């Protein structure tokens, strides 16, 4: 009968284990998203201070 | 920043160079009045020397 409890018990931690593993690899994966839009940033204020530069032209 | 000093030691360049033609500018200005005086004086040589007078 314990082992009715103990299954369950087991079975929402599985559900918690890979709830939890996503919630970690989403740092993972983000810190490569962020890789990516520090290209936007660079990009942008590129294109800005090429504005200035050239009304100083 | 290095492309703005670019630009801005481009005008330095420019107006030093210009400032300095108009110096010389005005220095032969000055020049050329003394050698128009010069010149009078040696037409005014010449008028003196039609007269015999004072030429003797």
């Amino acid at each position: 009968s314990q082992s009715q409890g103990i299954q369950q018990l087991l079975q929402a931690e599985k559900r918690a284990a890979e709830k939890v593993a996503d919630a970690r690899k989403r740092k993972a994966r983000r810190l490569k998203q962020a890789k990516e839009e520090a290209q936007m940033e660079v990009e942008q204020y590129r294109r800005e201070r090429e504005q200035e530069f050239q009304s100083k032209q | 920043e290095k492309k703005e000093k670019q630009i801005e030691q481009q005008k330095k360049i420019q107006m030093s160079n210009l400032m300095n033609q108009a110096r010389l500018k005005v220095l032969r200005a000055r020049d050329d009045l003394i050698t128009d005086l010069l010149n009078e004086a040696k037409q005014r040589l010449s008028k003196v020397v039609k007269d015999t007078t004072r030429y003797q």
